[PDB]
């Protein structure tokens, strides 16, 4: 699992963009 | 083999590439909104100028055809004081 | 109590509520502050997305807590 | 558990051509925004036109006024040195 | 059967809509005025920071030529 | 299939609600705007008559440094 | 009958629209 | 005891109120607190709308009730 | 200070600047009062295309210098 650095939501490992401001994971 | 991973993390960082162009994008647009959020106001502007500016010519016309006719009334009198 | 909502943009909204309040609540307080329709707020905290039926007890927000704010504009 | 990436890598392949989807939607909007932008100087220009015209009447207006004011007492002047005459 | 019952509610929602555009266009005719509101306190505001502009260049003038006066005595 | 135009008629309408809302906040703004465009014109007009009133105040006190260019 | 999902009004099998709300049934 | 008001926007108001106030007395509470007028007040609960003259304590309103206001 | 940025149609505008002014801040000015965006704008000065990152000092654009305008065509 990663945190989205943008929204602070937690996606699944295979989440390749953030389930809900759908910025990528790097970003 | 490990080349899969490393076209994976190929494309997350292409990715990221794009969000960045997005972001410019989205942080030019905005800027954009206010520029054209401006431009009413000044064709309403444009509008008011000119009716200030015909309010003063129409004001100036009427007052110098009144000027002329005493021109003709002051060289009336002068074409009469002869005498 | 205080809260904050960052948005994705960099600006920061405060807002005054009470630990019974609804989500729903807080997002229509969003609109009344910000003009930002509730349909189109999406709520984070802790890694976790609030639900309408949920208080802030619900997820333990105490006061000074700060959520995040996606939107849905167009998709930036 | 490679065959989990080829659900993976598909998705974000799709992700990628999402993405470019949205750069070409918002670089065409922002042609389309250019025009009105570029109405901004034209209606500057329009009203620094109109009040420089406006200013120019402003000021034939006060001078001619005066001009008649100075045409009326030499007037009532000539009246005055005619009925005396 | 509540079709009939339906199928005169849903004119009855049209007549709601045709009310709610009936209304839009008044309410757009009074929204038309803003621009002109704005773009007159703008001339005001420019024609009165205009005059107090030309009005502290004389200040400092006369300012200076009453210090002339205190001097030259 | 009764709700097959119903709900769309409904959608239309609460758009339209939304709609009616930010209409109701521009024209609330209206007469503010008014009065601000009737205050700086005030505001206006009254520095203009200020700095006339002042450019006479010195202008005219000019002679006085001419009063004091005799000596 | 139906519950409405705005106010939770149990309505009838054959109201169209929500007696309180006027809401249709499936809104 | 306090009492909460579920309206049609996802708002929940508070209320004051005596189990002998009415639903018109509960009405013009909300008038009194939050300016809503007791005419277009309808209140919602288990599909049973409430009656002005009745009181709290004749529709058997218990502990963590939410109540539905519909215009 | 104020500088002047000549266009290639003759027009000329005039900017209120500082040395220590950015030119994508001098750039974000010129969107101001002429609507274009800095994306399309292009600063020419003595001959060498200015760089948004750099300052005026950094050029040693001082008061009353007149720098050239070329305007993009397309953008993306
Ligand atoms: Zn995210
Ligand atoms: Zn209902």
């Amino acid at each position: 699992r990663w945190a989205c650095q943008s929204c602070t939501f937690e996606n699944e490992a295979a989440a390749v963009l953030c389930s809900i401001c759908e910025r990528p994971r790097l970003a | 083999l490990e080349d899969l991973k490393q076209q994976l993390q190929q494309a997350e960082e292409a990715l990221v590439a794009k969000q960045e162009v997005i972001d410019k994008l989205c942080e030019e647009a905005e800027q954009h909104k206010i520029v054209m959020e401006t431009v009413p106001v000044l064709k309403a502007q444009a509008d008011i100028y000119k009716a200030d500016f015909q309010a003063e010519r129409q004001a100036r016309e009427k007052l110098a055809e009144k000027k002329e006719l005493l021109q003709e009334q002051l060289e009336q009198l002068q074409r009469e004081y002869s005498k | 109590m205080q809260i904050f909502v960052k948005t994705l943009t960099g600006k920061t909204i405060t807002l005054e509520v009470e630990p019974s309040d609804t989500i729903e609540n807080v997002k229509a307080k969003i609109q009344d502050k910000e003009g930002i329709p509730p349909d189109q707020q999406r709520l984070i905290f802790a890694g976790k997305q609030l639900e309408d039926g949920r208080t802030l007890s619900d997820y333990n927000i105490q006061k000074e807590s700060t959520l995040h704010l996606v939107l849905r504009l167009r998709g930036c």
